[PDB]
């Protein structure tokens, strides 16, 4: 029997693979939810300096 | 095959002093005048180099 083992991992830090595109737009300033780079949320979008 | 070239002559090291390092963000994500505890792979702040 041929055996293949995935082994993923979800630690804190920024994803490099990802599922195949699913990619839409942006929005500068609404009460939207985000699934941005595996990491999904709820919120109002605003522009800041850092 | 190989060629051997070594002295005779041997020297004991020494050690010195080694202030503050050892210092680096846990992790990629970004804190902001927030004070935060970590248990990790660091170096005192007070040590010897050789």
């Amino acid at each position: 029997y041929r055996v293949v083992v995935l082994s993923f991992e979800l630690l804190h830090a920024p994803a490099t693979v990802c599922g195949p595109k699913k990619s839409t737009n942006l929005v500068k300033n609404k009460c939207v939810n985000f699934n941005f780079n595996g990491l999904t949320g709820t919120g109002v979008l605003t522009e800041s300096n850092k | 095959q190989c060629v051997n070239l070594t002295t005779r002559t041997q020297l004991p090291p020494a050690y010195t002093n080694s202030f503050t390092r050892g210092v680096y963000y846990p992790d990629k994500v970004f804190r902001s005048s927030v004070l935060h505890s970590t248990q990790d792979l660091f170096l005192p702040f007070f040590s010897n180099v050789t």
